């Protein structure tokens, strides 16, 4: 039920300017990645919240079950956005309801708790800033000296993860440049825990299977965690997970929780989208981009049953103890928006 | 201490040998001991660094009802109340009680355990007002978490033999020996596969106590696993912990035991109970372990140290040459089939959630 | 008075045949409850269980009958209370009941929403014999307009495969019957496999007919992905340790005494008779970590511990 079926656009772009905006930068990449998604999703909350009108609980309800389902049909791959709407709608019922008992004391209005959600949404704003530090934490319980870790891709919650052990613990780490997508950033990665006294050994994205040999972990950060537990990842990352099965090397994923959604994994293919071919093979090669099929995909799939343990901002837990955190931290009714 | 210094040297330890971080010290003696020290504490102390075939279980019990008369002899300075310095003092007798022997999980829970209910006490019962509930705390403690979870164990793992079964236990594991026992007397058709190893063989025990049953047994080592497991049919085990992941935590051998159990198709319980269960979470056995002496495998023949002028005597003083002994590996999930709890046979994989169903009844 | 409350449960299956077993009896022990003059708690439960073994024992002592019967009373007695008016006891469990009932039957429909997305445009799917919930899902896929086709494992000794293959090409889906013995052949070319579920145990387990895993197993080595349709009411608290510990009525799967003396291509007419065919069993198991997805009202569900916590939540 979108919103369009609830408010005009014009009435969307009136009320809830900054919702529309978003929509915008959003279908356009304008906005881009899991964390920047989340922030400026909930910013956008908070000023709806700030600026509205109504009077029951249950018609508030709906409002927000709309937007969101208008909100992820913008794009909906980058779940960040979703998960941060199920989080505040569990965050509203669970709290008129612990406030719908106070009143009940012995009378046997009920709205304006507006400041008391935004003192609510900025609780999840102060909780993201803050994943990283509560994660680069449980490093020094994995890493030791001497150990031989492999990862893809200039995950910015890894990069953090492994800076904090080296600051004590001297070891060694291996990085794949997440080719074509993640080149850019991988090399900056290297290049700065390089400073962080580890041994470094940049590779190309197809020398996995000829280090795993050797590799003591595995180390890798998602773009979200779907229901099933399974990994969307950033491009070319099933390899090294391959890889890794092949060789009984455990695999880890060091992720924030606000990238876990409970979507469910129906079709992969409307999933993993494709950007340009620019990034694979230049425009000038007008013989070959005329003559052949030309594809290149933003992100990998890993499916749960490779994961050998999850490291979040909360603690390290199996795959098989995931649900358990989104009844605690959604509800079952705003699965689907 | 050296403080800083002894504390230092840990953190470079850490290089080339992958125990490099395993710590080795120990104290075995009651020389420099301090002053800070409660009796009973001492004498456990030494109980845990000498007793060989003790304490799966028997030391939390052996730990609590000691503590007990700790915070019985106890009294408070007249100048701060009790909750203000009583941790503070069985603080220094655990850091003692450690040099002896490093915790155990089952032990180190209850101490995490005791600590709280100290830091929640209410302030206006005096100390015979405040002791006097601690004891019941920690009686109950017992009974509740240790004593009927294991009766409920017993029972519930004993439902699943069927007459007719050859089940293999593995190094004396006091709980999975009461099924057993509890087996017998039920009438319960069967009989049993003792598996020891070195060095001190904790299983030849197992054998005198079923034995001393009238239970058909058979005793042979574990380099003879890859013959016996055919006889076998179940496999039961008795863990020192499991973790959140669902990786069984005991002994040397309870891995291979579990391993070719799976390759022969038998399979593999673990009997332990909720208390040991910990959010603790690690994939290769070196991590987080214990160490034994080495000395002990000096001992070429079939007793503890005695007349054993092994061959290795001098490996203290034999460069490039250092003996070793684990007593502690992690097991993953995929051999293990299923876990026995008091909350009910439950999948391995399904114990970080009974933690969580702790912390909602402790606030 | 109430007596013989099988011919309710029965008239049920001539009243409405395309529901199940288990929901007739929870609505005959509602029925049961409705016309109970009763005067005390103990009597209540003194009834049912008497009652339900009564009705347990009039069927094959089937599992997803006693499934529901006894998670249908220890739903009923869990928020239970007496307070003043004992009326409100009566009054709290058939109203409760009634809700029960009310959620039961509505599940297999709750389970099509869900499942349906899971087929893909020109997919290939594959069902070991007949399954309700198999059925429902695949039927409200293809009133969505959705290209694909379906083998259907013939299903011995059920022989419910053809049963299955009619009612999906009644629906105008198109079938091929595969015998039980060629599964593994045609697995390359399916890129989805769906069952149904006869009994679910605690370790995330399948108990459906003889053969299910027989085909999970391909699924694992084929790389081809594994879903069940369950319901919650299928739920048990058996947990069997191998795949074959599991209570059986007849002895199963012996064999004969051949003293010394003598007694004396489609071939489609030497087939084992009735009475050696009795000698195999019905039911198969499959271990959890061959089912990838199970699909249940209460959703979807692939941790296979959350099977037991969810399970744990429905036994009180």
């Amino acid at each position: 039920g979108p919103i369009s079926e609830f408010m005009s656009t014009i009435n969307v772009e009136h009320t809830y300017p900054a919702v529309s905006s978003l929509i915008a930068d959003l279908k356009s990449r304008k906005v881009q990645g899991p964390f920047a998604v989340a922030v400026e999703t909930a910013l956008v909350m908070r000023q709806v919240i700030s600026q509205t009108r109504w009077s029951t609980v249950d018609q508030l309800i709906d409002t927000v079950r709309a937007v969101g389902s208008t909100l992820v049909k913008a794009q909906p791959t980058e779940f960040s956005c979703g998960n941060i709407i199920r989080r505040i709608l569990r965050l509203i019922r669970e709290e008129y309801q612990e406030l719908l008992k106070t009143a009940d004391e012995n009378e046997k209005g009920g709205m304006d708790m507006r400041a008391v959600i935004i003192s609510g949404i900025q609780d999840v704003i102060d909780e993201l800033d803050k994943i990283n530090t509560d994660i680069e934490v449980q490093s020094m319980d994995h890493l030791h000296s001497n150990e031989i870790i492999l990862t893809q891709g200039c995950s910015k919650t890894v990069e953090a993860f492994l800076r904090f052990a080296a600051k004590k613990r001297k070891f060694s780490v291996i990085v794949a440049e997440g080719f074509p997508n993640n080149q850019k950033g991988s090399h900056a990665m290297a290049k700065r825990l390089a400073q962080a006294g580890i041994d470094t050994t940049v590779i190309s994205d197809a020398t996995i299977f000829a280090i795993m040999s050797r590799v003591n972990k595995v180390i890798l950060g998602t773009h979200a965690i779907l229901g099933n537990g399974g990994l969307v990842t950033y491009s070319g990352a099933q390899l090294v997970a391959q890889a890794a099965r092949h060789h009984a090397t455990p695999v880890v994923v060091c992720s924030g929780i606000y990238k876990l959604s409970p979507v469910y994994p129906y079709d992969l293919e409307s999933i993993i989208q494709l950007s340009s071919p620019d990034k694979i093979m230049s425009f000038n090669e007008g013989d070959l981009i005329s003559r052949a099929e030309i594809l290149n995909p933003y992100y990998d799939y890993i499916p749960p049953d490779l994961v050998d343990l999850f490291i979040t901002n909360l603690g390290g837990y199996p795959p098989s103890y995931l649900y358990r955190i989104m009844n605690d931290t959604y509800d079952a009714s705003d699965t689907i928006l | 201490t050296d403080a800083n210094l002894q504390e230092k040297k840990i953190f470079e330890e850490k290089q080339v040998s992958i125990f490099s971080h395993l710590d080795w010290r120990r104290r075995r003696t009651t020389e420099n001991i301090p002053k800070d020290i409660h009796p009973a504490v001492i004498r456990l102390g030494l109980k845990l660094a000498n007793y060989k075939i003790f304490g799966s279980n028997q030391r939390c019990i052996d730990l609590l009802k000691t503590f007990k008369i700790v915070i019985q002899d106890y009294q408070t300075p007249y100048g701060t109340t009790l909750s203000r310095h009583l941790t503070t003092h069985i603080n220094s007798q655990i850091a003692y009680l450690v040099s002896t022997r490093p915790l155990s999980i089952s032990m180190g829970n209850a101490i995490r355990f005791l600590k709280l209910e100290i830091s929640v006490l209410d302030i206006d019962l005096t100390d015979d007002e405040g002791k006097e509930l601690l004891l019941e705390k920690i009686d109950s403690y017992i009974r509740d978490r240790i004593i009927i979870a294991g009766q409920v164990i017993v029972q519930a793992a004993t439902e699943k033999i069927q007459d007719g079964d050859v089940i293999l236990t593995y190094l004396h594991s006091s709980t999975v020996n009461d099924v057993l026992i509890h087996a017998k007397n039920v009438g319960k058709k069967f009989r049993v596969v003792v598996v020891d190893s070195r060095p001190e063989f904790e299983g030849r025990v197992c054998l005198k106590l079923l034995t001393e049953h009238g239970i058909e047994c058979t005793y042979v080592m574990i380099s003879a696993l890859s013959y016996i497991m055919q006889e076998v049919t179940k496999i039961f085990l008795g863990g020192h912990a499991m973790l959140s992941n669902g990786a069984l935590y005991s002994r040397a051998g309870t891995s291979l035991i579990s391993l070719l159990g799976h390759e022969s198709n038998v399979p593999v319980i673990a009997c332990c109970e909720s208390y040991k269960f910990t959010e603790r979470i690690q994939l290769d056995s070196l991590v987080y372990n214990e160490l034994a002496p080495g000395d002990q495998l000096v001992n070429m023949g079939v007793d503890d140290f005695e007349e054993k002028p092994g061959v290795l005597a001098n490996w203290k003083s034999v460069k490039n040459l250092k003996l070793l002994s684990l007593k502690y590996d992690v097991t993953p999930p995929r051999l293990i089939t299923v876990c026995v709890c008091e909350m009910g046979l439950l999948p391995s994989t399904s114990v970080p959630a009974i933690i969580n169903e702790f912390k909602q009844v402790y606030a | 008075g109430e007596f013989d409350i099988v011919q309710v449960y029965k008239k049920f299956l001539q009243d409405d045949p395309e529901i199940t077993m288990p929901v007739a009896a929870i609505e005959a022990l509602v029925q049961l409850l409705s016309r109970s003059q009763a005067k005390t708690i103990s009597e209540f439960m003194d009834i049912l269980q008497n009652g339900s073994n009564t009705l347990k024992e009039g069927v094959q002592n089937n599992i997803s009958l006693s499934a529901g019967c006894d998670i249908f009373q220890r739903f009923v007695t869990r928020s239970l209370h007496d307070v003043g008016d004992f009326e409100q006891c009566k009054r709290h469990l058939v109203e409760n009941g009634k809700l029960f009932i009310q959620r039961a039957r509505a599940c297999r429909q709750r389970i099509a929403h869900l499942g349906y997305p899971l087929i893909r445009d020109g997919s290939v799917i594959l069902t070991h014999g007949f399954s309700r919930g198999v059925a429902a899902v695949l039927l409200a896929a293809a009133k969505r307009h959705v290209r694909f086709k379906v083998f259907v494992t013939e299903s011995r000794p059920s022989g419910s495969g053809c049963l299955m293959t009619r009612t999906l090409k009644n629906a105008c889906i198109p079938t091929c019957m595969v015998l039980d013995s060629a599964v593994s052949f045609t697995m390359n070319r399916v890129d989805l496999v769906l069952v149904g579920a006869e009994g679910v145990v605690e370790n995330g387990g399948l108990i459906n007919q003889i053969g299910t895993f027989q085909l999970a197993v391909f699924a694992k080595h084929a790389h081809k992905p594994f879903y069940a349709v369950a319901e919650s009411h299928k739920f048990v608290r058996m947990f069997p340790l191998s795949q074959y510990d599991i209570p059986f009525s007849r002895p199963i799967l012996e064999f004969d005494d051949p003293s010394p003396e003598t007694v004396h291509a489609i071939h489609n007419e030497l087939i084992m008779n009735e009475e050696q065919i009795r000698n195999n069993p019905t039911l198969d198991v499959t271990p959890p970590e061959f089912v990838s997805g199970l699909i249940t009202d209460l959703g979807i569900i692939d941790s296979k511990s959350g099977v037991s916590e969810e399970l744990i939540k429905l036994y009180l």
